[PDB]
This record gives C-alpha cells, sequence and structure tokens, in this order.
C-alpha cells in the first residue's frame, strides 16, 4: 500500500519543544544520527560472527553522507542491521521510552538541548534541523519500509514498491528547514564528523563526490 | 521455531509472525475473547505454535490477519482501549 499511527503523548510533547524554541547547539543532530547509525552495525556485525549468511544481503559495513544542494536534503545511509515494520512503529514513536519524559523535565529544569542523546531519544534531534524526515529501512527479516513525518502528531509507515532497494540498513533523509542550510556544504559536514565521531569504528564517506573521512 | 513480535495503536494490538513463505494455507489461525492462537505448518517437524493467553481481552470476529511472504501479520482487535504491556500475559 500505508498505514497511520499517532505519536504517544510525551513524544508529541518533545517533538513540539525541539521544533518550536530556538536552540543554540542544533548541530550535535548529526552526531546522534551518525551515532545511531553505528550501533545498527554494531548489531548486524555481531549477528554475523556466528552466521557469515547474514551480510548476504549488502556484505560491505559503511555510512554515507550525501548532500544534496538542489533538493535542499542531508541524507544518512548506513548498511546497519535496518528494522523491521513491527521495529518502526515501536520505536520511532510509538512506545514513549522512560528518557522521554525524564529529557523533558530536565529541559526546563535548565538542561541542554544536546543531552537529547543521553536520554535514548536522539532520533528525534533530526528536526532540530529539519522541517520532514523520511526515513526507508530494510531489515533482513521483513521488507523495506518507509516511515515519514513532519512532527504533526502523527507519521506514517508504508511499504517500499516506487524507491531504490537497500541491500540492508536505513537512508534517513533530512528536508533541511530554510536557517539550517549549512549543513549541506563539505567543510560544515566534514567538520561535525570529524568533531564528534572519534570513538566509531566504520568508514564514513562524503558523496558531495568521491570520498571518506576522519 | 520463528521469531515474533508486537506493536500496538489503541484500538489494535499487531503481532508479527516473521516467516517466510509460507503458504496460506499452512497457517491455521483462531481467536477467544483472550486467547490467540497461530499453528503455521512446518513440513518436515513439528508446526510452530504461538499460543499465548493474552493480555486483554479481545473482539474475536473484528480481528484479522494476512500471509504476507515474509511475515505473518495479525491484527488483534483490542476490546478494551487500554495499553498492553505485553502480548502475553504472566
Ligand atoms: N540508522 C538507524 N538504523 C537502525 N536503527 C535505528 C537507526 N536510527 C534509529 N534507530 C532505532 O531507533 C531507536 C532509538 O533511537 P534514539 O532515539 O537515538 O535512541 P537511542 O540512540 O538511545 O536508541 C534505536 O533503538 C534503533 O533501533
Amino acid at each position: 500500500e500505508t498505514e497511520t499511527f499517532a505519536f504517544q503523548a510525551e513524544i508529541n510533547q518533545l517533538l513540539s519543544l525541539i521544533i518550536n524554541t530556538f536552540y543554540s547547539n542544533k548541530e550535535i543532530f548529526l552526531r546522534e544520527l551518525i551515532s545511531n547509525s553505528s550501533d545498527a552495525l554494531d548489531k548486524i556485525r555481531f549477528e554475523s560472527l556466528t552466521d557469515k549468511s547474514k551480510l548476504d544481503a549488502q556484505p560491505e559495513l559503511f555510512i554515507h553522507i550525501i548532500p544534496d544542494k538542489a533538493t535542499s536534503t542531508l541524507t544518512i545511509v548506513d548498511s546497519g542491521i535496518g528494522m523491521t515494520k513491527s521495529d518502526l512503529v515501536n520505536n520511532l514513536g510509538t512506545i514513549a521510552r522512560s528518557g522521554t519524559k525524564e529529557f523533558m523535565e530536565a529541559l526546563a529544569a535548565g538542561a541542554d538541548v544536546s543531552m537529547i542523546g543521553q536520554f535514548g531519544v536522539g532520533f528525534y534531534s533530526a528536526y532540530l534541523v529539519a522541517e520532514r524526515v523520511v526515513v526507508t529501512t530494510k531489515h533482513n527479516d521483513d521488507e523495506q519500509y518507509v516511515w515519514e513525518s513532519q512532527a504533526g502528531g502523527s507519521f506514517t509507515v508504508t511499504r517500499d514498491t516506487s524507491g531504490e532497494q537497500l541491500g540492508r540498513g536505513t537512508k534517513m533523509v533530512l528536508y533541511l528547514k530554510d536557517d539550517q542550510m549549512e549543513y549541506l556544504e563539505e567543510r560544515r559536514i566534514k567538520d561535525l564528523v570529524k568533531r564528534h565521531s572519534e570513538f566509531i569504528s566504520y568508514p564514513i564517506s562524503l558523496w558531495t563526490e568521491k570520498t571518506t573521512e576522519k | 521455531k520463528y521469531r515474533h513480535e508486537y506493536y500496538q495503536k489503541p484500538e489494535e494490538v499487531v503481532v508479527t509472525v516473521f516467516a517466510k513463505g509460507i503458504p496460506k494455507q499452512n497457517v491455521n489461525i483462531d481467536f477467544g475473547e483472550q486467547i490467540l492462537s497461530v499453528v503455521i505448518e512446518v513440513p518436515g517437524e513439528d508446526a510452530y505454535y504461538l499460543q499465548p493467553r493474552l493480555f486483554g481481552k479481545i473482539i474475536p470476529d473484528k480481528c484479522k490477519y494476512e500471509v504476507l511472504s515474509t511475515k505473518i501479520e495479525i491484527c488483534l482487535a483490542k476490546a478494551d482501549i487500554i495499553t498492553w504491556a505485553s502480548l502475553e500475559h504472566g
């Protein structure tokens, strides 16, 4: 087909705080995404120590960052373990982990939005800089699906047909807000990566033409 | 066996059984006020059983399921609009 779910209470509130307050440290979104994406690679790797055939669908473990100046989208893709549809509905909005409420309390008590990661809701940091996010994922156990939301209190999961099929993993596309146009520049991205990913152990490449960095 | 998961909306609970290429014919699923029974038939050995006593109660006539090639989706219709804390009930 597509199915529609409404964000759990807590998460709606958080999504509001994120997309409606002006925060300073918006740049950590790329950290949180690159991370959540490392964590995903780790999983498919461990699953593969005892089953070499796990990565058959797509054998290289990687992270690609693809800034399209034209459509004004920063997009991140990994060959991580990916999400089943069930996983999409459960992690990206339907279940509200404990840190969600905890985080907002902390926020108002004057914590910094950069802690959004340490509280277990890192994913939504994307809406700091994006107005629409479109996650498309394929997990070994299920087919490719697409999660999409504009933070308007609900999200959609849809089976992927028209799309170009990933072997395995996840392709987050961030349709960037106006002011946030800076995360499309090659220099900026290269900075941000170096600055926060000095513990993450897979090839991160920048397809604003070609190559990989540090 | 075969892996299972579930997610929930305020009105339904959706149990997925990850079973590749199961013939529509081999899946036998029945519903009860507070039970679910999934029995997909495996040709070689014993059947797969997923036969929990459900957390909440459900409306068995409103329950549907769908065999899909990667998975079998089962939409359980919650009898009461109340969030379940697990598929099963211990
Ligand atoms: N790129 C990705 N690949 C696979 N799974 C992901 C990805 N991004 C997010 N997820 C899923 O979203 C869940 C929560 O993400 P996040 O909000 O960062 O919290 P945390 O980083 O603490 O898990 C994870 O448990 C993971 O399964």
